[PDB]
C-alpha cells in the first residue's frame, strides 16, 4: 500500500504527503507536509512551510490516536474526562500475550478472579493522558516527542484492577515547562473505578525544540513534608514573623511538619511570573499522630525562587518516606532477567492503542531522524515490570504498587535486554527495588526506574511476660535514634514522675532500689506513689499503705533483681517491644495491612506500636501501675510469698490421648472437688503447651493428678467412651481427693515440684488471667478508659488487623463482635451498646 | 538580662530570614589602600 | 458508620477488652489460627527479648498446618527479634 505520495498540489507547493495505514479505523490517514518550491534559488530550492507544521502533525497523530472530534481548543489547566471502558478477558489477554506477561492472576482460571496488570492501566488512559499534549498553549512537535517517564501509584486500600471492571479516566496536566532540551509536558491521570480511584498514572513527555511561550507554562510541585522542632522561642518568632504562617496555637517545645505544594508560573526561564504555595501544618502529639494545626498560604507575583522552600529546608529536616538499608541485596540481576524486544510493534501498537508512527512504519521514524522502528517505551516498561512481577513477587498481584520508570535510551526491535534489579530501601512496608535495563549489544541503560512491592502478608506478634533478661534492648539503644527517643522519653517520665530510670533498673538490674521523697520534686513523686489506688468490688485499699506524709523514702525489694518484679518488667518488657517497632517504623518495614496481636503484655505494647493508641508517657505510666496492681493483687506472706502462681504443662507429655478438652476437664474438676481456685489461663499451642494459673496448693493438685494419669496410663476419653459421665467424674474425683488430701500436708508457701507434663513458671505469684481479677478489671475499665484518650484510638488501625487477647479474632465494629465480647464478659455497658446498636448506626 | 537577650536575638534572627526571604525573592567596594611615600620636602 | 460514633464504639471495645482480658483466658489458639490460616501469613514477625512466641508457632504450624503449607504452597518464615534481626532489616 502507499505509504508516501508526492505530488505538486499548486504552482511552487510540493505535498509530501506520508499516509498511514496501521489506524484506528483501518482508513488510510495523511500526513500533509507543504514545501514551497523556489526556482529562484538553487542552492535551497525547497523551503519547508513551517507554518502549521505542528498543528497538520497534532491533526494527522489525532486522526490517529482518536474516538473524539478534532477540537485543540482545550484548556492546559482543565482536566481530561477519558472515555468508559469495560475490562475484558479477551483484552488481558491480547496485552499480556503482547507484553510477554505470562503471570497466572491475569489468565483465566476456574475459581479464580481473574486479575489485569497494572500497564493496563495506560490502556485505559491512553486517551486521557496523551490528549494532554495536543493543546495549542502547549505546542510543539509530535514527530520530535520523546516519552521522558511513566510510571504507576496504586492508592492505598485499592484492589487491583479485574476482569469486567467498568472503569473511567481523568486525565489533568501538573506542569508544562521550557528547559533547554525542549518543552516538558507532565500528566497525571487518575483511574476512577465506581466512582473512587483506584490508581494514577504519571508520564512526561518532552517535545523537543525551542519555545518562548513562557505564559503558558506552569508547575506544580508537591514538596516533601519538612520537619521543623522548636527548642526556643527564638524559632517561634521567626516563624511568626512569616506572613504565610496561619497557625494560632502556641508551639514552645512541639514538632510541626509542613505537608506543603507549590504552584509556579514563568515569565521568562529564570525569572518565575506567579508562585502560590500552599500546605497544611501539622503538629505532632504525643501520640505520633499528626494533626493539622495551621496552613501555610504563601502568594507572590515576580519573583525568582520560593521562600517557604528555602527557609524550610535551611530550618527543617525532610521526612525522606523512602528508607535505603545498608547494602542493596541483588535480586536476580542476572542472565535469567534477559527481556527480549517484538519482532514487530504492531501488537503492541494495536492492544495499547499507541498508534505512533514512529514504532511502526519505517517512513515516519526515518522522517523523524530516529534510528528506525524503535520499539515501544511502554512495551519496555510492562516487558520489565513482568520481571519484577515475576521475581521480585511470586505472581502475587497484591505486590502491584507504584512502579516508577524512565525511558533513558532507546530500544531496537529484536534487542536482548539485560535487566537487573536490587533491594535498595523501603517506603511505608513497601520494598523498594531499583530496576534498571541496558541492552546486551551495546550496554547502556536504556530503562532506569524504581518498583514497590509488599512485602509477605506479615502479623507483629508481641511478647508477653517471662523473657525479659538484663540489658535487653541496649543494643538498639546505642545504635537506632529513634529506640534512643522511645527510651529516652519513657525513662525521663519515669525519674519525672515515680523517681526511678527504668534505663538504669534494666542495665543493672539492682536488687534494691530507694526512691527518695526529698525535696519539692520528692514531694510530688511521693504524692504519686500515695494517690495509686487499687481499687476492687467497692474497695479502695492503697497499694502503698507504708508510703503517707510523714515518710522520707521507699524501698522496692527484690530476692535477685528488680528487672524480675512485675512492677518494672512489665514496662521494661513494653518498652523494649515499642522502641524496636519504632525503629521498625524508621525504617519503614512496616505494611499498611499488617496483622498483629500479643500474649498479654505484648498486647498492649502492640497496640501501642501499631495502632499508636496512647504516647510512651502513658503506655509506661498505665503497664507500671498495672504492675504494681498486680502485686499488690494476691494477700502474700510475711516474706512476700502468696499461695498463688502458674504452671505449664503439656497434654501430650500426659499422654497421646490426653488433649486440651481432658486437661480442661481435670482443671474444672480440680477446682470444683477441692473448692480451689484453678483455671487454664492460656491457651497455647495445641496439645503442646497449656498455662494455668490458681490457688498453689491446687497447681500442686493438678501436677500430681496428671502425673497419676501419666504413669497409669488412664484417658479421660476412653472413660468418657466407656462409663457415664457421671462415674467419669467419680473416678477424678477419687484421684483428686487422694491428691487434695496429700495437698493439706503441703504448708504455705507451696514450692511446686516439677512433674512429667507439668513445669512451674518461676518468678510470678499473680494468677493473671483467671476469675481472680474480676474484681479488679471494672476498676481497671474506668483506668483504661481514663488513660486511653478516645480521639487517640483510629480505628483504621485496628479493623481487621487487631486480633484481640479476649476474642482473639480480627477486630471488628459489629454487632456479632459486640455480642462476642459480652458472651465473654458478661458486661452490661456492651449490652446498653448492643441494644442501642441500631439508634447507633 | 534574659528578656534583653530574648529581644535582641529575636529581631536578629527575624532579620536575618527577611533579608534572606528578600534575597530568594529578588534573586559598595571599598578602596583598598596603599603606600603613598613622599619625602615631603620643606 | 460515622467516624465520630465509629470512634466511641472503637474506644468502647478497645477498653472492654484490655479491661476484661487480663482476668479472662487467653484465647491464644484462634489467634494462630488466625494469624496462620485465616490470612494465610507468609512472614511471621514476633519482637521481644527471646523467642517465646516464635518457637509455639513454628511447633503450631509443624502440628496442625504443615500440609496446609504444603499443598497452599505456603512458605512461612517464622522470624524474632532477637534472633533473626537481619532477615528482619534484610540485611543479609
Amino acid at each position: 500500500l502507499p505509504v508516501v505520495e508526492i505530488e505538486l498540489v499548486k504552482p511552487n507547493t510540493i505535498q509530501l504527503s506520508l499516509i498511514e495505514h496501521r489506524t484506528a479505523d483501518t482508513n488510510p490517514v495523511a500526513l500533509p507536509f507543504l514545501y514551497k518550491y523556489n526556482p529562484a534559488d538553487g542552492f535551497a530550492p525547497i523551503l519547508e512551510i513551517m507554518e502549521d507544521r505542528n498543528e497538520r502533525i497534532k491533526e494527522f497523530y489525532w486522526k490517529l490516536w482518536f474516538s473524539v472530534p478534532y477540537s485543540n481548543d482545550i484548556n492546559v489547566e482543565k482536566a481530561i474526562l477519558g472515555d468508559e471502558i469495560t475490562i475484558s478477558s479477551q483484552t488481558i489477554s491480547e496485552f499480556t500475550h503482547a507484553i510477554g506477561n505470562k503471570c497466572d492472576a491475569f489468565v483465566d482460571r476456574p475459581g479464580k478472579a481473574t486479575l489485569a496488570p497494572m500497564d493496563f492501566a495506560i490502556v485505559i488512559g491512553w486517551k486521557a493522558i496523551i490528549k494532554a499534549i495536543f493543546p495549542k498553549s502547549v505546542d510543539g512537535d509530535l514527530l520530535k516527542l520523546v516519552h521522558l517517564s511513566n510510571g504507576y501509584k496504586m492508592i492505598t486500600g485499592a484492589a487491583p484492577l479485574k476482569k469486567g471492571d467498568v472503569v473511567s479516566t481523568k486525565a489533568e496536566i501538573k506542569a508544562v515547562l521550557n528547559q533547554p532540551s525542549g518543552k516538558l509536558v507532565e500528566v497525571v491521570g487518575t483511574i476512577y473505578r465506581e466512582g473512587k480511584p483506584v490508581m494514577e498514572v504519571t508520564s512526561q513527555f518532552l517535545y523537543r525544540g525551542e519555545y518562548n511561550d513562557y505564559c503558558n507554562t506552569f508547575q506544580k510541585v508537591t514538596e516533601t513534608p519538612v520537619q521543623v522542632a522548636f527548642k526556643s522561642a527564638k524559632d517561634l518568632a521567626v516563624l511568626r514573623s512569616k506572613e504565610w504562617f496561619h497557625l494560632e496555637k502556641d508551639v514552645q517545645f512541639d514538632v510541626l511538619t509542613f505537608r506543603c505544594e507549590s504552584t509556579y508560573k514563568f515569565k521568562s526561564a529564570n525569572v518565575y511570573s506567579s508562585i502560590k504555595t500552599t500546605g497544611q501544618v501539622l503538629l505532632e502529639l504525643p501520640t505520633k499522630e499528626v494533626i493539622q494545626v495551621g496552613s501555610v498560604d504563601y502568594e507572590a507575583g515576580t519573583s525568582y525562587g520560593n521562600p517557604v522552600t528555602d527557609y524550610l529546608s535551611r530550618n527543617g529536616k525532610t521526612i525522606e518516606e523512602s528508607v535505603i538499608f545498608e547494602n542493596a541485596i541483588p535480586l536476580s540481576s542476572g542472565e535469567e532477567l534477559t527481556s527480549k524486544a517484538p519482532g514487530t510493534n504492531e501488537p503492541y501498537a494495536i492492544v495499547s492503542g499507541d498508534y505512533n508512527p514512529i514504532h511502526v512504519s519505517r517512513v515516519f521514524a526515518a522522517y523523524a531522524k530516529l534510528p528506525g522502528t524503535i520499539t515501544h517505551g511502554m512495551y519496555s516498561s510492562a516487558s520489565i515490570r513482568a520481571l519484577v512481577e515475576e521475581w521480585a513477587a511470586n505472581n502475587v498481584a497484591a505486590r502491584v504498587r507504584a512502579f516508577k520508570c524512565d525511558f533513558v535510551g532507546m530500544v531496537l526491535p529484536n534487542d536482548t535486554l539485560q535487566t537487573t534489579m536490587e533491594h535498595v530501601g523501603m517506603i511505608n512496608g513497601r520494598k523498594i527495588i531499583k530496576v534498571e535495563t541496558r541492552n546486551v549489544e551495546t550496554e547502556l541503560p536504556v530503562l532506569i526506574g524504581e518498583a514497590e512491592i509488599e512485602q509477605p502478608t506479615t502479623t507483629y506478634v508481641f511478647t508477653g511476660q517471662g523473657s525479659q533478661e538484663q540489658g535487653m534492648g541496649m543494643e538498639l539503644y546505642n545504635s537506632s535514634e529513634v529506640a534512643r527517643e522511645v527510651w529516652d522519653k519513657a525513662d525521663r517520665h519515669f525519674v519525672n514522675n515515680y523517681g526511678f530510670s527504668i534505663l538504669d533498673i534494666v542495665q543493672n538490674n539492682p536488687n534494691e532500689l530507694t526512691i527518695h521523697f526529698g525535696g519539692a520534686k520528692g514531694r510530688a513523686i511521693r504524692d504519686n506513689y500515695i494517690g495509686m489506688m487499687f481499687e476492687t468490688i467497692l474497695k479502695s485499699e492503697k497499694i502503698f499503705k507504708d508510703i503517707d506524709e510523714t515518710t522520707t523514702s521507699y524501698t522496692f525489694v527484690s530476692p535477685t533483681g528488680l528487672l524480675s518484679a512485675t512492677q518494672f518488667t512489665q514496662p521494661a518488657l513494653t518498652l523494649m517491644e515499642k522502641a524496636a517497632y519504632e525503629d521498625i517504623k524508621s525504617k519503614g518495614l512496616i505494611p499498611s495491612d499488617i496483622m498483629f496481636a500479643g500474649h498479654s503484655l505484648g498486647e498492649y505494647s502492640a497496640l501501642s506500636s501499631l495502632a499508636n493508641v496512647m504516647p510512651i508517657e502513658s503506655l509506661v505510666d498505665v503497664v507500671f501501675y498495672r504492675g504494681m496492681t498486680m502485686q499488690v493483687a494476691v494477700p502474700r506472706d510475711e516474706l512476700g510469698r502468696s499461695n498463688y502462681g502458674m504452671v505449664a504443662v503439656n497434654p501430650s507429655r500426659v499422654s497421646a490421648t490426653f488433649d486440651d478438652s481432658a486437661l480442661r476437664f481435670v482443671v474444672d474438676e480440680v477446682a470444683n472437688k477441692t473448692k480451689w481456685l484453678l483455671e487454664i489461663v492460656n491457651y497455647n499451642v495445641e496439645n503442646q503447651q497449656y498455662v494455668a494459673a490458681g490457688d498453689l496448693r491446687a497447681l500442686d493438685t493438678l501436677t500430681n493428678v496428671l502425673n497419676v494419669l501419666k504413669i497409669n496410663k488412664i484417658d479421660i476419653v476412653k472413660l468418657q467412651e466407656q462409663m457415664s459421665i457421671e462415674k467419669v467424674k467419680e473416678h477424678l474425683y477419687e484421684i483428686v481427693d487422694e491428691v487434695a488430701a496429700k495437698s493439706l500436708a503441703k504448708p504455705q508457701p507451696i514450692d511446686l515440684e516439677r512433674g512429667f507434663a507439668v513445669i512451674p513458671l518461676k518468678g510470678i505469684s499473680v494468677p493473671f488471667h483467671s476469675s481472680y481479677l474480676m474484681s479488679g478489671v471494672k476498676p481497671f475499665q474506668r483506668f483504661l478508659c481514663k488513660k486511653i484518650p478516645k480521639s487517640s484510638v483510629k480505628p483504621q488501625d485496628l479493623i481487621g488487623k487487631y486480633i484481640p487477647n479476649l476474642t482473639a479474632k480480627p477486630f471488628e465494629l459489629t454487632k456479632e463482635y459486640f455480642q462476642s465480647v459480652y458472651d465473654l464478659t458478661k458486661s452490661e455497658k456492651i449490652k446498653s451498646i448492643l441494644d442501642n446498636w441500631e439508634q447507633y448506626e | 538580662r534574659t528578656d534583653l537577650l530574648e529581644t535582641a536575638d529575636i529581631r536578629r534572627a527575624v532579620s536575618i530570614e527577611s533579608a534572606i526571604e528578600q534575597k530568594v525573592v529578588n534573586g559598595k567596594v571599598m578602596v583598598e589602600p596603599r603606600a603613598n611615600m613622599k619625602f615631603d620636602f620643606p | 458508620m460515622k467516624p465520630e460514633i465509629e470512634q466511641e464504639l472503637s474506644h468502647t471495645l478497645l477498653t472492654e477488652l484490655l479491661a476484661y482480658q487480663f482476668a479472662s483466658p487467653v484465647r491464644w489458639i484462634e489467634t494462630q489460627d488466625v494469624f496462620l490460616k485465616q490470612h494465610n501469613t507468609e512472614r511471621i514477625i514476633e519482637i521481644g527479648p527471646s523467642p517465646t512466641l516464635a518457637g509455639m508457632a513454628n511447633r503450631t504450624i509443624k502440628a496442625k498446618y504443615e500440609s496446609y503449607d504444603a499443598a497452599l504452597s505456603l512458605q512461612r518464615q517464622v522470624l524474632c527479634y532477637s534472633k533473626d534481626a537481619k532477615e528482619i532489616y534484610y540485611k543479609p
